[PDB]
């Protein structure tokens, strides 16, 4: 039948991959609180009350992992928000002063209700003072303050210190009005673009997904920050699964995703008051005023049975990825304090948790059940004030002290690993998984493993048996 | 009975009955609303990221309108031109096409001929009414 | 003759002879001029707001065109299709409407089912073309 | 076969069969690409001129559509309505215009009677369509 | 400095074209200043008063 003629169509269901800018869309129930969150500022559009989801039945799409352009867009978003939220705050240039520093002598209740008995802040902070000018000729006073040892170093001239970052670059003090609380964000594409969401449970990095359903735009995402252990994440529905760009290639990181969360709950037991001093015209500067009452290291608690069972499950999952090799865990082998230490933010101040008793273990053959008691795990977690969250792209930021006892509780869902390239142990077989590492992006690819950006192409062509009726 | 992109996996024959539902959502979207509350509100990155979203919405949609304008099929979901298929682009019989050849992979098969079909259709429209302008 | 919005209060029938003047003024305006004289005039506060005006101008015209594009009579001022009334969106007769009720008040009465009117109208245009494809 | 704008100096009659070449390049250019490779590239002075470039492309193309929309010749290349031409704008005969005078000169020759004519077309379309409603 | 100068151009060496100027500006800590010397061309340097300054 040569009599066929072309017949264009409109709104045809055909798409193709592409890259497109995305706009924020925050929830109405959590916004308008006037806190002016750093991450999800007031500029986000109101989210749709009823996000939809249209199931697609006879569809196969070649998804990908570690190649999403969405992660770069949201990385740029977070960098820009962190930069802009700090510009209207005060600098700390007049803090490059030769601090005269001595130890601390604190008297309080000796028992201090020490349940953990981990230790005390003594011989870890350096009670420092520096001169301030005065009208009289050659007469100076002391403006005392308390600073942690991680923010002072000594160069020469024994009994004299200075800020660690006051010389390398410029540091600002974040205004207390802005809050670091991560508000959920919904990324939503402009009209004319669809977001594909794989609802398959046991979906690793890449590979076709035959259960994908198309939504207008993504669900909530948490912009939370961490280094060694993922926090506040979304549990994998199916089962504990392992993800990587290439398992045999040790260079790439390995991300553990759980299905049952483990609750982490720990606090600073110290007692502090925010003393204010005036430097420059109308630019107040805060400092750790005094400590009275409770003096104890910032412990951290993890339930022992849950953690050991989770490790047993994860090693069981890893076993089928390495046939005859025993799995062992070792503490981080070094690096800066951002890797060898757990890092997470808590209501405007940044912890640094040791996390070694969790990650020191071994699993030879799982032959028998190595029974144990109920136990409580304690992690001595240090605290830093001057923080440069990122290597050379983030602004040095000075977190102000927070008054009173501060407590944070969160869900642990993700674990970051890394392999070691043994050569001559062809029979003396074992595997070490040093935790930590990974860029800031890997903290975020754990949530963007379901979404692919496509572009609708609603113009289609196919032959029919119709011919246009020419008019006369 | 099908939502957005509902029948994108279905066969050729039954997919056509949901062309409208995938056509009403080419411009409407969340971008219609202004913001949660109207610093640099107009100069924040989302003050310009949102603006970049709006300009892509009209440009991407209106590009398709350009091709519909030339071919004479303006204001028609389904059109009917007069370009005879010469069987060179694809010689599958009509039964083999509309029975179980799904949409998403259909025009990828013809993907080497889009650059010429989008040109030969324009000529066909031009030649139709040049005869008409000297006939009335 | 009447100018812009020159018969917004006049009756239904007598306001059907002034449609052409308002259609013309839907994009024409003084915003076409870039600036009186072009530091950083691109990002000047008087410049960022002007750019917002131009984007809102086209999106407001495109919104109307898209709906009228789908209804099968793109490129006409007045237009009637083949969707009969169910006579429950407005149970009023003819002369009671076109003589003494006004445009502004009329919209409020029917503004309660438009989302069920625009959708049903589009389906009719699609339905007509489907019968045409299998006709010749 | 000609190139883009390749016959502007030719006679009008022999330049009436190459309009599709010009009409095919009103939006399809180079601006559609975002950037060569992605610190907030959206605010660089080089990157702030695409916004002026992109919105100028549509805002210049829409003006063409608006006039084509009202006249009833929307969705066509060479249309022709039924409004008389009383020769007061140009009284030259059929042959004296088409075959010898070029396009650019002709556009300049009546550039001062355009605004009257552009209003005549829309009114001719509107009152003609009023007959249709007053016909059935 | 060297005296051979590879005198093929034989136009002139750069004496009097630069000035050894040792100024005195503060270090990172604003309360301390140190003496640092630098070499500047004469086109970048002017004298207000008090020659030898
Ligand atoms: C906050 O403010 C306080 C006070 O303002 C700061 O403390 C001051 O620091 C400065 C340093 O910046 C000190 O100056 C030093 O004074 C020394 C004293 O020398 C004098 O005496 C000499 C002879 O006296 C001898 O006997 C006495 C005891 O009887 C000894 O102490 C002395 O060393 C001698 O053995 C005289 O000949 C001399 O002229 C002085 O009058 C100085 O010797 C010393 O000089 C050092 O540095 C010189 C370069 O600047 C160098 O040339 C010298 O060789 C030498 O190395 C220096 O000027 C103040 O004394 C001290 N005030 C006190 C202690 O009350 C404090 O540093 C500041 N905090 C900061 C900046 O963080
Ligand atoms: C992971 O998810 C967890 C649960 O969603 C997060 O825990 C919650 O985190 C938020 C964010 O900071 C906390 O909200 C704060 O709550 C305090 C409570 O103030 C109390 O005291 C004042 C003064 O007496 C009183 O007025 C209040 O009513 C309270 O009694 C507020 O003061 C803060 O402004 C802020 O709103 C939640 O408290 C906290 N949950 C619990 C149970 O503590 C967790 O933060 C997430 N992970 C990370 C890393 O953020
Ligand atoms: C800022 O000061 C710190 C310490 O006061 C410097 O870090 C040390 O620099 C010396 C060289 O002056 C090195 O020998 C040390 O190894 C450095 N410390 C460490 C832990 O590596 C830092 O270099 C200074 N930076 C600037 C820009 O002045
Ligand atoms: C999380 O995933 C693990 C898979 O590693 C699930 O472990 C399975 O648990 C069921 C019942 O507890 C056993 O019958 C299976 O044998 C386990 N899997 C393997 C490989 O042995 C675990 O159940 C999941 N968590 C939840 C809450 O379902
Ligand atoms: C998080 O941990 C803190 C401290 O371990 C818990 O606070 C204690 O709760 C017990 C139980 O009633 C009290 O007896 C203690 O007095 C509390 N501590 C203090 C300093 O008052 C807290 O309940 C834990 N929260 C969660 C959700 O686990
Ligand atoms: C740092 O050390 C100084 C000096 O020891 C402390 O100053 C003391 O402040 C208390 C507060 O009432 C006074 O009772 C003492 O008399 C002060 N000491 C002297 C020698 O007068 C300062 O409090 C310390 N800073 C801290 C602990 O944060
Ligand atoms: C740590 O482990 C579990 C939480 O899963 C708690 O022990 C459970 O206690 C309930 C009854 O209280 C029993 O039915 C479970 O069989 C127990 N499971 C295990 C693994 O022991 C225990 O209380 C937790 N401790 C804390 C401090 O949270
Ligand atoms: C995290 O905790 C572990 C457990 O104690 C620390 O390991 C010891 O660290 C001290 C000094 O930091 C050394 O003297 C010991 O030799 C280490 N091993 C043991 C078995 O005690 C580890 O150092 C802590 N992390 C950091 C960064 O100090
Ligand atoms: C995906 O393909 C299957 C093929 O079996 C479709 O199932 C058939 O669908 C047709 C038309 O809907 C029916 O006439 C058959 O009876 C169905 N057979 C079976 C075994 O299901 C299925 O409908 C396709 N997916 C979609 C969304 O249409
Ligand atoms: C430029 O204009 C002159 C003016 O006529 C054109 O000359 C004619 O060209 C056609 C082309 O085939 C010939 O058939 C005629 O014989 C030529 N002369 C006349 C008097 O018509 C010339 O072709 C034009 N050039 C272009 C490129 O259009
Ligand atoms: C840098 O330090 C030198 C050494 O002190 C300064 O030279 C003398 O400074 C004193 C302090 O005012 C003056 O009274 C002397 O007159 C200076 N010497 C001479 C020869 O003039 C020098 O002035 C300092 N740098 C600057 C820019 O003042
Ligand atoms: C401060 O404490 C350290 C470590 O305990 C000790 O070496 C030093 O001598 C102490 N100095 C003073 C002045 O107490
Ligand atoms: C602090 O801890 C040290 C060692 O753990 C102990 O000797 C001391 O008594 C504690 N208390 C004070 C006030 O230093
Ligand atoms: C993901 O899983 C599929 C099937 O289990 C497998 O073929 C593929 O290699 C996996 N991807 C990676 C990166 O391991
Ligand atoms: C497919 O996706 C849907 C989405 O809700 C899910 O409920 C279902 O379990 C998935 N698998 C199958 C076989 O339908
Ligand atoms: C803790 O700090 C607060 C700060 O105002 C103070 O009121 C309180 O007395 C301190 N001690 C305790 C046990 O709360
Ligand atoms: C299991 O984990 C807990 C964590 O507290 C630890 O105390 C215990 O020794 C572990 N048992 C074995 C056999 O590894
Ligand atoms: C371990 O080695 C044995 C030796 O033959 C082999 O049969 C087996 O497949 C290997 N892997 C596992 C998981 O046992
Ligand atoms: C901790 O790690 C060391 C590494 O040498 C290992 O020998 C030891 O068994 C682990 N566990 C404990 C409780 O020390
Ligand atoms: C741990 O288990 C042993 C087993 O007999 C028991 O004797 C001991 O008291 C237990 N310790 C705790 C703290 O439960
Ligand atoms: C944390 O995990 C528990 C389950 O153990 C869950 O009920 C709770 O909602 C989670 N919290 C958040 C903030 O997701
Ligand atoms: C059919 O048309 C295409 C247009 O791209 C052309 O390439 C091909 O040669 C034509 N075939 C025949 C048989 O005319
Ligand atoms: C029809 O198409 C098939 C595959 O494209 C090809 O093998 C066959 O030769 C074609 N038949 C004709 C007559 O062109
Ligand atoms: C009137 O319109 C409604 C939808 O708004 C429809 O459900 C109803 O069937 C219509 N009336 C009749 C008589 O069909
Ligand atoms: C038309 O409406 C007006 C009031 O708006 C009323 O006075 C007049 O009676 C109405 N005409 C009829 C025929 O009801
Ligand atoms: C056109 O009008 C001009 C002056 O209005 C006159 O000179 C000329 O002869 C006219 N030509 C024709 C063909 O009517
Ligand atoms: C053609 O136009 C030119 C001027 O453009 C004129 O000189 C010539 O007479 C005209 N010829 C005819 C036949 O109109
Ligand atoms: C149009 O305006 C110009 C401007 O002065 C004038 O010279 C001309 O005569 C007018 N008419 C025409 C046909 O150009
Ligand atoms: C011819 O049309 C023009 C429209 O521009 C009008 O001004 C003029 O009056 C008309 N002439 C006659 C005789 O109607
Ligand atoms: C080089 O410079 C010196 C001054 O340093 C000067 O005396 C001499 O004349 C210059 N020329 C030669 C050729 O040495």
């Amino acid at each position: 039948a040569e009599n066929l003629w072309v017949t264009v169509y409109y709104g045809v269901p055909v798409w193709k991959d592409a890259d497109t800018t995305l706009f924020c869309a925050s929830d109405a129930k959590a916004h308008e609180t006037e806190a002016h969150n750093i991450w999800a500022t007031h500029a986000c559009v109101p989210t749709d009350p009823n996000p939809q989801e249209i199931y697609m039945e006879n569809v196969t799409e070649n998804f990908n992992m570690w190649k999403n352009n969405m992660v770069e867009q949201m990385q740029e978003d977070i960098i820009s928000l962190w930069d802009q939220s700090l510009k209207p705050c005060v600098k700390l240039t007049p803090l490059c002063v030769t601090l005269s520093c001595t130890n601390v002598t604190l008297t309080n209740v000796n028992y201090t209700n020490n349940f953990p008995n981990i230790g005390n802040i003594t011989d870890e902070v350096r009670n420092c003072s520096f001169n301030v000018t005065t009208e009289i000729r050659d007469k100076k006073q002391k403006v005392y303050a308390l600073f942690y040892k991680l923010d002072i170093v000594q160069m020469e001239n024994k009994n004299s210190y200075r800020l660690i970052n006051c010389n390398t670059s410029v540091c600002k003090q974040a205004c207390p009005k802005i809050s670091f609380d991560p508000i959920p964000i919904h990324y939503c594409t402009p009209a004319g673009y669809a977001i594909l969401k794989c609802n398959e449970k046991n979906f690793n990095g890449t590979g076709p997904c035959k259960n994908v359903s198309s939504v207008q735009c993504t669900h909530g995402i948490k912009p939370v920050v961490s280094t060694q252990l993922l926090l506040n994440g979304s549990l994998a529905e199916g089962e504990i699964i392992i993800r990587s760009e290439n398992l045999t290639n040790n260079a790439k990181t390995i991300i553990v995703h759980l299905n049952k969360s483990v609750e982490i709950n720990c606090t600073r037991p110290s007692n502090n008051t925010r003393t204010s001093v005036t430097i420059g015209p109308g630019q107040v500067f805060y400092r750790t005023g005094d400590i009275i009452g409770d003096i104890r290291k910032a412990y951290c608690e993890i339930n022992g049975t849950k953690w050991n069972e989770t490790l047993k499950q994860v090693v069981g999952k890893l076993k089928e990825h390495f046939p005859n090799k025993t799995i062992s865990f070792q503490p981080p082998s070094g690096g800066d304090l951002e890797i060898t230490m757990h890092h997470f933010n808590c209501r405007g101040e940044f912890f640094y948790c040791n996390t070694t008793q969790l990650f020191n273990s071994t699993w030879i053959n799982s032959t028998t059940i190595k029974e144990y008691n109920d136990t409580i795990i304690y992690l001595p977690c240090k605290i830093k004030q001057i923080i440069n969250m990122w290597q050379g792209v983030g602004q040095c930021m000075y977190a102000p002290p927070i008054r009173g006892k501060i407590n944070c509780v969160s869900n642990i869902t993700g674990i970051l690993l890394t392999r070691d390239g043994g050569d001559a142990n062809a029979t003396n077989d074992t595997e070490t998984f040093r935790p930590g590492g990974g860029n800031i992006k890997d903290n975020w690819r754990s949530e963007l493993y379901k979404y692919k950006v496509v572009q609708i192409e609603p113009l289609g062509i196919a032959p029919t048996k119709c011919k246009r009726r020419v008019v006369e | 009975i099908f939502g957005f992109l509902g029948a994108a996996g279905s066969t050729m024959g039954a997919a056509s009955n949901t062309l409208t539902v995938q056509a009403r959502q080419l411009l409407s979207g969340i971008v219609q609303q202004q913001s949660n509350l109207p610093h640099l509100l107009q100069l924040t990155v989302w003050g310009i990221k949102q603006l970049q979203a709006r300009v892509l919405a009209v440009e991407r949609y209106l590009e398709v309108q350009k091709f519909l304008g030339l071919w004479g099929c303006s204001g028609k979901i389904i059109c009917c031109t007069a370009v005879p298929w010469n069987s060179t682009w694809s010689n599958k019989s009509f039964e083999q096409i509309w029975n179980n050849m799904t949409w998403i992979e259909w025009e990828r098969e013809i993907s080497n001929y889009t650059s010429q079909i989008y040109d030969i259709l324009t000529e066909s429209q031009f030649q139709q009414d040049i005869n008409e302008v000297d006939l009335l």
